[PDB]
């Protein structure tokens, strides 16, 4: 019948079927034993006390096949609720993957959920795809891990892909850090959910750093109000954009990497000289992590100010961001022509693992 | 006047000069234009020019194109091997004894005389080191005697191999020799001597070659792929699995278990029996030559934070506060220890601070991990845990606003 995208992140899961415009599962990606056996999802969280989480992903690459296992099977069953054999099936994957983790991904999909079909597409191609492109850089931003992915044609240029380990789940720690040196004090695994909150909420990067600083420190006009889940109130300041900030000044946790603007153009520069007229006015953001308000307009600050001051710059960023890894998995996997491009399981239980490695 | 110079001319002024100018001669012939321009840009501007070869490598490719002082450094690189060396030669040139890493002063200006003291010391900071020779330089030809500048109480005498470029050129009346630095040093023996009724040290040198393909990632990825190509599968069924383990994106789990020790601590087999192969996975083909890796460091491998007062470099009471604790010592570090074949600057460490320039010695443990496809694009070493550095010198250039460390050092190991 009809096809199925499901879009593996290490925070969460975004799962739905083809053609429709936003996933319907979206969910952690987590998995529970204890000290009867196995526990995925939310029925995790709220078990937590009898069981020890792990995250099956690790900056974006699988790294217990076990708990993913469980993972994509809850997914079929717990959460979208078909049968791994009536539908087939499209996958997504971090740039840079390995090849063997392409191929256990095939095993496992073919020879234990038993589907019809199959796919795996780099992210950050899809979600430039559902921004109609086919040729420009991707900063795709996530719960663990962002990058730089410059691709043309359809094609991710792995040379020039720029990888930095530093995400929205070290940016909740990092707003944890200063909320608490400020007099609050954020401590469990459940209180973090909380401040992991206000970021989401009341975080923004700002236009020029300094001169926020300064109004910070001058006034009381940026300073936003929380409201915890019971009663007490929580005020926050220049914390409300010195946690984004990160991502441009990674120092900000002790990082040595360049920051956000820094590994686009390093990104951009790795590339044919031909193509970097095309990167820089393709720069599509994608990633619950690039959110942020004032994000485009910041990256678009910074970049001018490293290209040629003959580049023309443009700095892509839809609201349907957040989620459009999987909304160009759901256009491309309902695509008529596309069809005839599956791996079926006929294709598979002959020819070998090694089928996936689909450079087009 | 001789028909073919010896190899070392010895005291012997009047045979080199008069054999270097007929060499001069000829191979200023053999210069292209641009050739002959590096050439006359040199003359008039050498300090500069050479300070620029020192430590050229180290930027961002395209901070390194982007240079214009790189036009001319590629091209008096290519006039100096223009003409490769017939068979060695001994050349003579001064050093100041601050490039041995001796930072104290054999004896001042005025003496004429070296204390037998300052003099054992020196032979003891210079023994078994080798010593990481970078960037352009004038050398003579014969021993200074009478009438030669004399400017340093050191003076070194070195045995070029076979194959050296070596640009001989007249500037206005005398001759005078270029070369490229390019090798590391050994100071087999020093003496003392004595010229025009002075007493100088006379170090005798020789060049432990290495392969270093500095900025040249190209170069360095060919030779490297060359070598652990065939080891991408060699390795065998039960390492091939532990491999994938640290090039597994995540690093900071299998280091951070190193560091405050794990092993005999904090014991875990769950990592352990990866280790035990994750190292004979570097032990399957050890490095096939002596070879020049590049490390990037973080303040933490060399007691500090990022926040640290000490690590202001653009302050050099911290400079002489960081050799004084680490020139001369021998570091060991407890993680696999991660390098490229390439000095160039990258995103994933743009802000660091501390470069590690680590000479191995052919036969050690260690891999071209950069090998594998997919994983591929970073020119990466790795060495195995455990290993000791030997720092033998601390160098310093400006990167930007920022003042940065190059560490010359040996593996031990
Ligand atoms: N650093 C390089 O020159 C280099 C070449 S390739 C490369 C790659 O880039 C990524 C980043 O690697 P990395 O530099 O983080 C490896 P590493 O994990 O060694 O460094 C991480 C951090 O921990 C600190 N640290 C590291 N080793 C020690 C130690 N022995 N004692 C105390 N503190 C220590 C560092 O200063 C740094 O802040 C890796 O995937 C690696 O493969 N790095
Ligand atoms: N408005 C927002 N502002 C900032 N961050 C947000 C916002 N909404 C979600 N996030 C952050 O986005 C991250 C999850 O986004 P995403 O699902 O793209 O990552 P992932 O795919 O789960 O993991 P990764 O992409 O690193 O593999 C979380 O850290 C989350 O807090
Ligand atoms: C449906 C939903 C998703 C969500 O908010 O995102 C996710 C949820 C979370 C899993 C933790 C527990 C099980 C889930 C709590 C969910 C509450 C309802 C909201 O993994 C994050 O915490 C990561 C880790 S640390 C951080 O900063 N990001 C972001
Ligand atoms: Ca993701």
């Amino acid at each position: 019948t009809t096809a199925l995208v499901c879009d593996n992140g290490s925070g969460l899961v975004k799962a739905g079927f083809a053609g429709d415009d936003a996933p319907r599962a979206v969910f952690p990606s987590i998995v529970g034993r204890p000290r009867k056996d196995s526990y995925v999802g939310d029925e995790a969280q709220s078990k937590r006390g009898i069981l020890t989480l792990k995250y099956p992903i690790e900056h974006g690459i699988i790294t217990n096949w076990d708990d993913m296992e469980k993972i994509w099977h809850h997914t079929f069953y717990n959460e979208l609720r078909v049968a791994p054999e009536e539908h087939p099936t499209l996958l997504t994957e971090a740039p840079l993957n390995p090849k063997a983790n392409r191929e256990k991904m095939t095993q496992i999909m073919f020879e234990t959920f038993n589907v019809p079909a199959m796919y795996v597409a780099i992210q950050a191609v899809l979600s430039l795809y559902a921004s109609g492109r086919t040729t420009g850089i991707v900063l795709d931003s996530g719960d663990g891990v962002t990058h730089n992915v410059p691709i043309y044609e359809g094609y991710a240029l792995p040379h020039a892909i720029m990888r930095l380990d530093l995400a929205g789940r070290d940016l909740t720690d990092y707003l944890m850090k200063i909320l608490t040196e400020r007099g609050y004090s954020f401590v469990t695994t459940a209180e973090r959910e909380i401040v992991r909150d206000i970021k989401e909420k009341l975080c923004y990067v700002a236009l020029d750093f300094e001169n926020e600083m300064a109004t910070a420190a001058s006034s009381s006009s940026l300073e936003k109000s929380y409201e915890l889940p019971d009663g007490q109130v929580i005020t926050i300041g220049n914390e409300r954009f010195r946690c984004p900030e990160t991502l441009f000044q990674p120092s900000f946790i002790g990082m040595e990497s360049a920051g956000i603007h820094e590994t686009t153009y390093n990104s951009i520069m790795k590339c044919d000289i031909d193509i970097r007229k095309d990167l820089y006015a393709n720069n599509v953001m994608s990633g619950g992590t690039t959110m942020y308000p004032g994000i485009a307009d910041r990256m678009q600050k910074e970049i001018t100010a490293l290209a040629p001051s003959t580049m023309k710059i443009k700095i892509i960023a839809p609201p349907e961001r957040k989620y459009s890894v999987w909304i160009g998995g759901s256009i491309l996997a309902s695509l008529s022509t596309f069809q005839q491009m599956w791996i079926t399981k006929q294709e598979y239980d002959e020819a070998g693992p090694s089928i996936v490695h689909r450079k087009c | 006047a001789f028909i073919e110079r010896p190899e070392d001319f010895l005291k012997d002024k009047e045979n080199a000069i008069q054999w270097e100018k007929k060499e001069a001669e000829r191979v200023e012939k053999n210069l292209d234009t641009l050739e002959k321009e590096a050439l006359e840009l040199y003359k008039k501007d050498s300090e500069q020019i050479s300070n620029y070869s020192q430590t050229r490598q180290y930027f961002y490719d395209y901070q390194i194109e982007s240079n214009p002082r790189e036009k001319e450094y590629k091209n008096l690189r290519n006039a100096i091997s223009k003409n490769k060396i017939d068979k060695p030669i001994n050349v003579y040139y001064f050093e100041s004894p601050e490039k041995f890493a001796f930072n104290k002063e054999i004896r001042t200006e005025n003496q004429n005389e070296i204390s037998l003291e300052k003099f054992n010391e020196l032979k003891e900071t210079i023994q078994d080191k080798l010593f990481k020779q970078d960037g352009f330089k004038d050398v003579s030809l014969y021993e200074p005697g009478n009438g030669d500048e004399k400017p340093t109480p050191l003076l070194i005498h070195l045995k070029l191999p076979k194959n050296t470029g070596m640009l001989p050129y007249i500037n206005s009346n005398d001759v005078k020799t270029l070369i490229e630095q390019d090798y590391s040093i050994k100071i087999d023996k020093i003496v003392r001597i004595v010229i025009e009724g002075k007493q100088y040290i006379k170090a005798e040198a020789s060049i432990v070659n290495s392969l270093d393909f500095k900025d040249d990632v190209s170069k360095g990825d060919l030779w490297g792929k060359e070598n652990y190509s065939d080891w991408s599968n060699k390795l065998t069924p039960n390492e091939l699995a532990d491999v994938n383990d640290y090039m597994r994106g995540g690093y900071t789990a299998i280091n951070n278990y190193l560091i405050s020790n794990g092993p005999l601590n904090n014991p875990n087999p769950e990592l352990d029996s990866k280790v035990n192969n994750i190292e004979n996975a570097l032990k399957l083909t050890p490095i096939p030559s002596n070879l020049i890796v590049y490390r990037r460091s973080g303040p933490q491998e060399f007691g500090l934070t990022l926040t640290s007062p000490e690590y202001d470099f653009n302050k050099i009471e911290n400079i002489d506060a960081f050799k004084e604790k680490w020139e001369g010592k021998v570091i060991t570090y407890p993680n696999f220890i991660s390098t490229s074949i390439g000095s160039v600057n990258m995103s994933a460490f743009a802000k660091r601070k501390i470069i590690l320039r680590i000479n191995i010695p052919k036969d050690s443990p260690g891999a071209y991990l950069s090998a594998i496809p997919g994983y591929a694009g970073e020119y990466e070493v790795l060495l195995n845990h455990g290993s000791k550095f030997k720092i033998n010198k601390v160098d310093s250039y400006k990167d930007g606003t920022v003042t940065k460390l190059i560490l010359d050092a040996t593996l031990i190991n």
